Formats: structure tokens, C-alpha cells, sequence
């Protein structure tokens, strides 16, 4: 197996000189063997992606699926290792920078047909890591506007050059 | 900046929900009545009739069937189409909307302002005139058009025409 | 004096800050204050804040961000008070929305926040070879339609009144102005500086000595957000953004034996309580009329 | 197919284990403090003069019998003791302890503190920055009192030994992330406790180890902190009601 | 019928990456002004509700504890009391039930 | 095509679901509040409402006695239906049951739930969804509207 997200959180940063801006602090957590699945746990995952933690946990309490409720725990205990080990403040100050899924170490078994015949089944597990970030959610892109098309337009015709020329 | 949906029986309170209806009822029923006259205010002038000339249409209601006996002892089946509210909404000119005939755009029966959007609600409130339910545009000859706002009538037609019947069939799905 | 208004704007802004950087300099140190919370969701809780530092919106997101986002106004203990003006001593923290069940002190807030605002707008939308001077934001109930600013012009425009395409320049003015985020921040000055302050204006130098008339230490409320400073009573909302629905309904001139004092009354809801487009055009037409309450 | 998990971590301790064992656990320091001092509430005035603090730091550690039952004890345990030249030696551990915190160099901190004086001192801050310096001392480190715990069972007699410490020091803990988080590093802040050193004398080499960290009840509260705490009421159930106290 | 080909991750990820499959989004979540939970806008608060059901709950098991049969119901209306008080005139000559707790505030007399 | 119906299909078929109704009327007769879920509640909030309004035709008829006989299962609550909700329910004509939706089921089929409750029962009131004060600004401004047309007239 491998643990890394684990130990991502114990890396210990040289002093801040004054004058330097305060970089927000990042923590990481996950949750091993969740017996929900791997896709399934990543549509969650991708659900949450960029917003707030108040209003990821918002969206998870009326979320229908299984892996709502693992993903909200996570959430806050995330919260609460955030509050308590470091020195975050404002505990509603952060958002969700990283939230993936992956898959763990699946169980083998027999699921019978008929005729004698029978296929392998895959009792799945999935991992689930997120990582909080101190600050105000990043906005969100908006869609390219006809002045940025007509700009970059201009701007491919001007980078153009008389190729096999010289 | 996260906003969430909001209608408008939402932030009302018991006192003025009532309110609200009846001061967009008495609305509706004054504007209905200040077009009850329409020759009287600004009409358009009336062009001779031509033998090329094409006629408006209406938007009414299908209420149900009823059987009609003919003089001549055969039984005949009508279907009953009530005029409620037909008013000319818009008037696009000839060369703009097909360079042969110009169009004219009837709306039908009443709705709730409550339910509409903002754009058609702006331009019912620049017409004078509650939402209509359905809006359809007609096919006219240019010496048959009329000023939007005018109201329509069922004896539009009179006993002894042949017309032709537009809407959406019974849907039965997949 | 021969002063452009970008300069005056300079010197309004240096001097805010040079009183601002006093009031935090009179704290030499972080005292920990310990504030309770009072509300009817959580009671029992405790905030340990730093004095004369911490604001009641800093303890909202000390709660969660669904405070920062509804809640507009605090009461600390006895009085209300804004979201982006710093506690002073130990106290009990009670927050209000707009749909509280006596959320008359948040109306009263956003009420003069639009005034004061709209008075924003139109000390800057006049051209400056024209004098343009605010007298003050008459405190008329919420029951009253429109919101009314009082504003002196200069001599020759006393003849034609705004149009519909003036207040609808006005609107969009407004409409700018709530695009950006503006934090609205209260500072209390005394008469001394206030009159340095504004210096400028005779009506605002006499509602500043009518306002610290009453008070016995000679204390003075004064609120900026951006660019613009203004005297008003009690405490506003934290954020511009806050105003979704926002209209310049009408002028109305109303002439006095000294001077002619133009009224423009506006129409303004919040994110929270925005209407329907029928009842906001009610809205408007009936805040289109008259109105008058001074005392 | 017939797989199944394994590594499921419980730590679970039986009474049969913790007495089978067929060596005894090797202690170098007792529980905590037996006897603890307590001072007079007057010293933070009386530190402001110098012989009026001396001569009675001087009277009192003469005029206990136990204390001086104590130090003949440890003289004739362990010979060339001497408490005058005791104090320079416990500042200069106490200086080292707290570069060796600094340095985070934990096998000389083992070597200095004790085993139950180096967790108080390593779990709270190993996941962050220490920027510790000395500047000057007020007052010299003054021996108060001192006892020795026997127990005859195994024949182990541990002496401690009490010294008031008037120190000057500059604290600056910071982050794992690199921000200030408890005091400025230039400011020289004034502090008063009584280190309990602990050494055992029938160990044949017998190092001077630093055991407990003694605060008068009335000292002066800690700086306070830099950030902002919230503190959560408590969670209530649906069918439990609040009781506001007053 | 049988697949053809191995279907490329390219294909999959456009496939079960599309916005029909992904979650949407709920814009009608609000917070109870009783007690500062979340619910929704035409769903009664989760925690209102639960203190609801248990007060319910144990009404219910005392009034069942009144009627030590199965088919022994009351012919008349009930009404419940708790510590501290007593039947008015108005709520006598029902069947009545008593309980321990004192009164709830969401629980008005009437 | 399923145009014009008003019954939904429940059960294993017409009497499986007549008989589900029954059981669902017979338990909230007896408790005066009930939860199931959302469409069966709907359902059964019209039969609800026809059940008190056999009963308020009175004891001695009979058309009413054998309807209650058939639907309470439980023959100690017709005398319940026929002189407690039936006189309890007199000046109102139709609103004699309450539906709300609640919370979905905390099992895993995640099924969405409704409350039906007679109103006037002896039971701890559900939390109404409660419309906003007067006082806020909107509503303010709608009593100004209002004030100002009751003063036109
Ligand atoms: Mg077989
Ligand atoms: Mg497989
Ligand atoms: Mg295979
Ligand atoms: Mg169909
Ligand atoms: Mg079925
Ligand atoms: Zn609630």
C-alpha cells in the first residue's frame, strides 16, 4: 500500500520574514477503506470541488448518496484538526482546494449464473482525500467573452509568419 | 455569491398575499376595460376590401363537442371554441418579417403576472395589457392591419365561413 | 478656495486615515475580550477577541459563513451596532437578519445605507464647474416608499429638474456603485476634526453641530465606504453588495426663505427580500410621490 | 475467493501481561513532586529589593529542619555537594535545556531534562519553531528548599532540589506554516518560577536532570494569544432543553 | 449482443463526465430560524421535527400506558398536562394525561 | 398514456392498494397523526377527508356505519370517528387533515416521506412553515400600499 496524504500534513515550513504576505494554510486528510465505490465517491468528490466548506457540508446533508454522510464526517474532522492542531482561525474561512477518490484493495468472490457458470466479483473499497485551504473560495472562471475572442483572434493573425519563405 | 431562488409568495406575510392578488386583479380589470373601446380612441384607418386581401385570425378555447341537426335531417358534430381574450399584440411590417404579407401577433387567454418573465412582462406592461397564455403571429395583407391592442371578438366570423384550425394534438407520449 | 474635488477627496481620505491610524495607535496592546453570544440558535457561546481589533462580523465567521451571509446587523448588549466596527469591552453578541420577527433596526440601517449611498451617487454625477452640496438623509420610516437625500445645487440649476433619462443615468450610477464590493466602516471623531473634515459644506457643518450638540462628549458618527465620507445617525449594513434592487424614483424641489433644497427620493430592496417585478413596479410608482418627515 | 482482511490495530492491556514480566521497569525518576513549596504571595515585592530578599532566602533555607535533614542525606550519599555552587550549575542547565529545545536536539535534552519533564516540554511544540535567546537575569537563582523521597523497597533514594529562577527571556514561538503565533522575538519579558531538579543517588553516575516546573498561584497571567479562539457551548439533544446559567 | 471494440478512456471519461450525470447543485437550502439547523425551503427542519416526534413519542406511550388493553380507546377527547398544572374548566371532562416534564416552549397551552 | 386518472397504482393491485389504504386510515384515526410516504399520504388525504365527512352525516346511518365498518379495521374506532372527530368537525367543510412534507427516510432507500395529522389533535404542533412578520421591509412596504389605497377611498 502507500500513505503519503497522510504525512503531506507534517511538513514543517521555515520562519516568515516580516514583510512577507501570509501564506494560507493547507491541510490534508483522507479517509482509507470506505466500503462505497470508487466512481461513485468521485462524483461527490467532483461535486464539492472549489466551493466552501460550509456550503460543501450544506450540499452533503441533503445529498442522497451513501458516501454524502463519509464525505461530511471527513469534512469535519477536517474542520476540527484545522481549528485545534493548527492555528487556523476563522473556521469557516476555508475552502476545498483538492478532492479525489481512489480505489483500494478490492475483495474477491464468486457470483453464480446458472449452468455451472459463475464470474468474479469485485467487493470494492475507496480511498477519499481532501485538503482544505485558508481564505475565501477562488471565483469561479466565467466563460470567454466576445471581446477576449476577437483579441485572441487578432493576436493569432499578428503571430502569423511566411512560413518556408527566407 | 451564492443566491437562492425566491418566488413570490416567499417573503409575502398572511395580510398581503391578499393584497397583492386583488391590487393585480383590479389591474388587470381596468386595463381589460380601457381597450372595451377601441374605435373610439386612435383607430387606424380602414382600407376598401381587395380581392388579394387576407384576414386576421383569433385564439380561442376548445370547450367540447355538441351534435347540430341540419333542416335536411342530417346530424352534423361542431366543436365549441370560445373566444376569452384575444388582443393584437404586435404589429411587424411586411418587408421585415416576410417581404410579401405583413404579421400581426394575437395572444390569447389571460395568466398570472407571478409566473412570467421579466422581458414579457416588460412588454405587456409597454402594451397595456395582462400576459397572454399563448402568443401566435398571423399572415395579413398590408391593407388589413390593425393597431396592437385591439381587442378581437368570436363574431369575427360569421355564421356560414370555413376556417381553418391550428394547435397541438393530443400528445401520447413515447 | 481653489480646490479640485479629486483633491478634495484626497484630503478627506488622508485625514479619515490619519484618525483612523490615532484610534488604533490610542491601544498600545491586544487585550482579550471575552464576548458571550446571546442568540436564540446558540447560547452559551463564547468568543475570546481582541479589543479595539475584532468585529462582530470576524465572530460570524468565527460561527459560520451562513451568519456572515445573513445576518446584517449586532446588538451589542444594549444597542445595535454594525458588522465592520470593532468591539471595545466584554459583552453579549446578538445577531439580526432582515427576517428577524422585529427587524425594524435592520431596516433603519439599510434604509439610511441606501440613502447615504445614493447621496454618493449624486455628489459625483454632477459636473464640477457646478456646486453640489448634501445637507443631510431625513430619517423617514420604513413606511413611507422611497428613501430621500437632501442636496443643495448651485445657483443656476434651479430652473430644470431631472429627467427620466437622468434618473435613469442616476440608476445606473447606483447600479456601479453596488457592482464593486464596498465594505461600510463607522468611525467615531469628535466636532474638532469633523469640522476639518468636511470644512466645506455649511448645511453638513451645521447637522455636525446640531448632532454633537446633543451629545455630552462631543461625538461624532462618521461612516466611509470607498471615496465617500458622510455623517449619519446609528450604524449601517457591512456590504455594499447587500442591494440587489436598486431605483432613483424621483426629485421633488421644495424652497425655503434662505435656500432650495432638492429631495431625491429612491427605491431600494436587498438580496434577501427581492420582489416580483409587478410589485416592485408598485413599489416604485408609489414611491414616486411625495414625501415629508422631518419631525 | 474465501479472502478476508487483517491489520486491525487495538491496543488492549491485561492485568496478567503488566505482572508477568520477567524484569522490573527500570526508572530513572520518580512520579512527579512530593513536597511542593509554596510561596509567600510577598516575593514579587520583596524581589525589588536585594538584601531583603537574600537574607531571607538565605534564613529560610537554614531554618527547615527537613530540608537540612535533605542535604546531609545527599552529602553522605554522594560526597563534594555543595549548595553554593549549586545555582550557576542549575542556570546553566536550564539555559542549555531550552537551547537544546531550540536546536530541537533531543538527545541532549534527554541527557538534561527527565522522563517526566521532557514530554511537557516536546509534545505541544515539536510541529513547530522555537526562537528562544537569554538576555539578562534580575536575580540570581536562589535554593529554597530541599527533599529526598527513600523508598526501601528497592532501596532507591531520589533527592530534589527547589531554586526560584527571577529570568529574562525572549519568547518566539512561530507556525509549521512560518507565521507568528505566541510573542514578538526582541521583547525581553520578565518570568518567575521554581525548577525542581531531580538526580538519584544510588545510580553511580547520577546527572543533574530538571523534573518540575513550579508557578506561584497569583503569577501574572500568560501573554495572550495572537489569533482568535472561539469557544463551542454545549451540543444540545433535540429532546434536552437549555438552561442558561447565571 | 457482444461489444466490438475496447471502448478508450477518452470515450468513458465524455461519457460518465457529461453535466446529465453529474450532481447538481441545491439552491434551496436555508437555515431554521428556531434552531439554526439547515433544511430546506418546503421541508419542515429535521430537528424541529425529531423533538417533535420524540415529545410525540412519549404522549403517546403514556397514553397507551393509561389503557392497559389493545381495544380500549377513548370515547371522549384527550388532553395533556405537565408539571404545574391543572385542568381549566374548558379541558375538563376529557381524558387526560400527565407527564413529568415541564411544559416545552414550542408547546402552547391553548 | 395515462391522461384523466386520479388513483395511482400501489400495492399488488386495486385491492392490495384499497387495502393499504385502509390500514393507513385506520392508524391515522387512531393516532391522529401519521407518517408515510409522500404518495401514499397524498392518496390517502382524500380519503381522510371523505371518512369525517361520512361521519358528520351521523350515528344511526347506516351507509356511514357499514362505510366505517368496512375502513376502520380497528371497531374501536368508529365509536372514536363518531363522537370525537365527527363533532370536532363541524363548522369547518374541508379542512379537516394537514399534509407536510418531511425529511426523507434515513434507510437506505432514501424514500421521500410525509406527516398527516387531523388538526385540533392533542398532539405537540408539527413546525409550520411560518410566514414572514409585517414588519419586514417588503411586507412594510405592502402595508404602505395598503394604507395608501384604503386612504383613496
Ligand atoms: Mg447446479
Ligand atoms: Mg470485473
Ligand atoms: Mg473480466
Ligand atoms: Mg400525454
Ligand atoms: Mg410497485
Ligand atoms: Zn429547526
Amino acid at each position: 500500500i502507500s500513505r503519503k496524504w497522510e504525512k503531506k500534513n507534517k511538513i514543517v515550513y521555515p520562519p516568515q520574514l516580516p514583510g512577507e504576505p501570509r501564506r494560507p494554510a493547507e491541510i490534508y486528510h483522507c479517509r482509507r477503506q470506505i466500503k462505497y465505490s470508487k466512481d461513485k465517491m468521485w462524483y461527490l468528490a467532483k461535486l464539492i470541488r472549489g466551493m466552501s466548506i460550509d456550503q460543501a457540508l450544506a450540499q452533503l446533508e441533503f445529498s442522497d448518496k451513501k458516501g454524502a454522510q463519509i464525505i461530511k464526517e471527513v469534512l469535519l474532522e477536517a474542520q476540527d484538526m484545522a481549528v485545534r492542531d493548527h492555528n487556523v482561525e476563522f473556521r469557516s474561512n476555508l475552502y476545498v482546494a483538492e478532492s479525489t477518490s481512489g480505489r483500494g484493495q478490492y475483495l474477491k468472490r464468486i457470483r453464480y449464473h446458472g449452468r455451472g457458470r459463475f464470474g468474479i466479483m469485485e467487493k470494492v473499497f475507496c480511498h477519499y482525500f481532501v485538503k482544505l485551504v485558508e481564505g475565501p473560495p477562488p471565483p469561479r472562471e466565467a466563460p470567454k467573452t466576445a471581446v477576449a475572442h476577437a483579441r485572441e483572434y487578432i493576436q493569432e493573425l499578428r503571430n502569423r509568419t511566411i512560413t518556408h519563405a527566407l | 455569491h451564492g443566491k437562492s431562488v425566491t418566488w413570490w409568495d416567499e417573503h409575502l406575510s398572511e395580510e398581503n398575499v391578499p393584497f397583492v392578488k386583488q391590487l393585480v386583479s383590479d389591474e388587470n380589470k381596468a386595463q381589460l376595460a380601457s381597450k372595451l373601446c377601441p374605435l373610439k380612441d386612435e383607430p387606424w384607418p380602414i382600407h376598401p376590401w381587395e380581392p388579394g386581401s387576407s384576414r386576421v385570425g383569433l385564439i380561442a378555447l376548445k370547450l367540447g363537442m355538441m351534435p347540430l341537426w341540419t333542416k335536411d335531417g342530417q346530424k352534423h358534430v361542431v366543436t365549441l371554441l370560445q373566444v376569452q381574450d384575444c388582443h393584437v399584440l404586435k404589429y411587424t411590417p411586411k418587408e421585415n418579417h416576410n417581404g410579401r404579407m405583413a404579421a400581426l401577433t394575437v395572444g390569447g387567454k389571460t395568466v398570472s403576472h407571478f409566473h412570467k418573465s421579466a422581458s414579457i412582462l416588460e412588454f405587456y406592461q409597454e402594451l397595456g395589457l395582462p400576459p397572454k397564455q399563448k402568443v401566435k403571429i398571423f399572415n395579413v395583407t398590408e391593407n388589413a392591419v390593425i393597431k396592437p391592442g385591439t381587442p378581437l371578438y368570436a363574431a369575427h366570423f360569421r355564421p356560414g365561413q370555413y376556417v381553418d384550425v391550428t394547435a397541438k394534438t393530443i400528445g401520447k407520449g413515447f | 478656495s481653489q480646490l479640485s474635488p479629486t483633491e478634495l477627496i484626497e484630503m478627506q481620505n488622508d485625514l479619515f486615515n490619519k484618525e483612523k491610524n490615532r484610534q488604533l495607535s490610542l491601544t498600545p496592546r491586544t487585550e482579550k475580550i471575552e464576548v458571550k453570544h446571546v442568540g436564540k440558535t446558540d447560547p452559551g457561546t463564547v468568543f475570546v477577541m481582541n479589543k479595539n481589533i475584532s468585529t462582530p462580523y470576524s465572530c460570524a465567521m468565527h460561527l459560520s459563513e451562513w451568519y456572515c451571509r445573513k445576518s446584517i446587523l449586532a446588538l451589542v448588549d444594549g444597542q445595535p451596532w454594525d458588522m465592520y466596527k470593532p468591539l471595545t469591552k466584554s459583552c453579549e453578541i446578538k445577531f439580526l437578519t432582515f427576517k428577524d420577527d422585529d427587524p425594524g433596526e435592520v431596516n433603519k440601517a439599510y434604509w439610511r445605507s441606501c440613502a447615504m449611498m445614493m447621496g454618493c451617487v449624486i455628489e459625483r454625477a454632477f459636473k464640477d464647474e457646478y456646486v453640489v452640496s448634501l445637507v443631510r438623509a431625513p430619517e423617514v420610516p420604513v413606511i413611507a416608499g422611497a428613501f430621500c437625500y437632501d442636496v443643495v445645487l448651485d445657483k443656476r440649476l434651479d430652473e430644470w429638474m431631472p429627467t427620466k433619462e437622468n434618473l435613469h443615468s442616476f440608476t445606473k450610477d447606483a447600479r456601479a456603485l453596488i457592482y464593486k464590493d464596498l465594505p461600510f466602516e463607522t468611525l467615531e471623531v469628535e466636532a474638532k476634526v469633523a469640522l476639518e473634515i468636511f470644512q466645506h459644506n455649511k448645511y453638513k457643518l451645521d447637522f455636525i453641530e446640531e448632532k454633537a450638540s446633543q451629545n455630552p462628549e462631543r461625538i461624532v458618527k462618521l461612516h466611509r465606504f470607498g471615496d465617500f465620507i458622510d455623517v449619519s445617525e446609528g450604524p449601517l449594513i457591512p456590504r455594499t453588495s447587500i442591494c440587489f434592487q436598486y431605483e432613483v424614483s424621483a426629485v421633488h424641489n421644495l424652497q425655503t426663505q434662505s435656500s432650495l433644497v432638492r429631495r431625491f427620493q429612491g427605491l431600494s430592496l436587498p438580496v434577501h427580500l427581492r420582489a416580483h417585478f409587478t410589485i416592485w413596479n408598485k413599489l416604485l410608482e408609489r414611491s414616486r410621490k411625495m414625501v415629508t418627515e422631518d419631525k | 475467493s474465501e479472502k478476508e482482511f487483517v491489520e486491525h490495530a487495538r491496543k488492549a492491556g491485561l492485568v496478567i501481561p503488566h505482572e508477568r514480566l520477567e524484569r522490573p521497569i527500570h526508572l530513572a525518576c520518580t512520579a512527579g513532586i512530593f513536597d511542593a513549596y509554596v510561596p509567600p504571595e510577598g516575593d514579587a515585592r520583596i524581589s525589588s529589593l536585594s538584601k531583603e530578599g537574600l537574607a531571607q532566602r538565605a534564613e529560610r533555607l537554614k531554618k527547615n529542619v527537613a530540608s537540612q535533614l535533605s542535604i546531609r542525606k545527599i552529602r553522605e550519599s554522594d560526597p563534594n555537594f555543595k549548595i553554593k555552587d549549586f545555582p550557576e550549575k542549575a542556570k546553566d542547565i536550564f539555559i542549555e535545556a531550552h537551547l537544546c529545545l531550540n536546536n530541537s536536539d533531543h538527545d541532549r535534552l534527554h541527557t538534561l531534562v527527565t522522563e517526566n519533564c521532557f514530554p511537557d516540554m516536546v509534545w505541544d511544540i515539536r510541529y513547530k519553531t522555537v526562537r528562544w535567546s537569554f538576555v539578562e537575569s534580575l536575580e540570581p537563582p536562589q535554593v529554597v528548599q530541599v527533599r529526598c523521597s527513600s523508598l526501601m523497597n528497592q532501596g532507591n533514594i531520589y533527592g530534589q532540589v527547589t531554586v526560584r529562577m527571577h529570568t529574562r527571556q525572549t519568547l518566539a514561538i512561530y507556525d509549521r506554516f512560518g507565521r507568528l503565533m505566541y510573542g514578538q522575538e526582541d521583547v525581553p519579558r520578565d518570568v518567575l518560577e521554581y525548577v525542581v531538579f531531580e538526580k538519584h543517588l544510588v545510580d553511580p553516575y547520577g546527572s543533574w536532570r530538571m523534573h518540575g516546573k513550579i508557578i506561584p498561584p497569583w503569577a501574572p497571567p500568560k501573554q495572550p494569544i495572537l489569533k482568535t479562539v472561539m469557544i463551542p457551548g454545549p451540543q444540545l439533544k433535540p429532546w434536552e432543553e437549555f438552561e442558561e446559567p447565571q | 449482443a457482444a461489444p466490438k471494440n475496447r471502448r478508450s478512456i477518452e470515450v468513458n471519461r465524455c461519457r460518465r463526465r457529461n453535466p446529465q450525470k453529474l450532481i447538481k447543485v441545491k439552491n434551496n437550502i436555508d437555515v431554521c430560524p428556531e434552531c439554526g439547523h439547515l433544511k430546506q425551503k418546503h421541508i419542515l427542519c429535521g430537528y424541529c421535527y425529531e423533538k417533535v416526534r420524540k415529545e410525540t413519542a412519549e404522549i403517546r406511550r403514556q397514553m397507551g400506558k393509561q389503557e392497559g388493553g389493545p381495544f380500549r380507546a377513548p370515547t371522549t377527547e384527550t388532553v395533556v398536562l405537565y408539571s404545574g398544572e391543572t385542568p381549566s374548566e374548558q379541558d375538563q371532562g376529557k381524558r387526560i394525561i400527565e407527564r413529568e416534564r415541564k411544559r416545552p416552549s414550542w408547546f402552547t397551552q391553548n | 398514456i395515462s391522461h384523466g386518472r386520479v388513483f395511482r397504482r400501489l400495492g399488488l393491485g386495486p385491492e392490495s392498494r384499497i387495502h393499504l389504504l385502509q390500514n393507513l386510515l385506520t392508524g391515522l384515526v387512531r393516532h391522529e397523526r401519521i407518517e408515510a410516504s409522500w404518495a401514499r399520504v397524498d392518496e390517502l388525504r382524500g380519503y381522510a377527508e371523505k371518512l369525517i365527512d361520512y361521519g358528520k352525516l351521523g350515528d344511526t346511518n347506516e351507509r356511514a356505519m357499514r362505510m366505517a365498518d368496512f375502513w376502520l379495521t380497528e371497531k374501536d374506532l368508529i365509536p372514536k370517528l363518531f363522537q370525537v372527530l365527527a363533532p370536532r368537525f363541524q363548522g369547518q367543510n374541508g379542512g379537516y387533515t394537514r399534509m407536510l412534507q418531511i425529511p426523507n427516510r434515513n434507510e437506505q432507500d432514501r424514500a421521500k416521506m410525509a406527516v398527516i395529522e387531523y388538526k385540533g389533535n392533542c398532539l405537540p404542533p408539527l413546525p409550520l412553515p411560518r410566514r414572514d412578520s409585517n414588519l419586514t421591509l417588503l411586507n412594510q412596504l405592502l402595508q404602505g400600499l395598503r394604507q395608501d389605497q384604503e386612504a383613496s377611498s
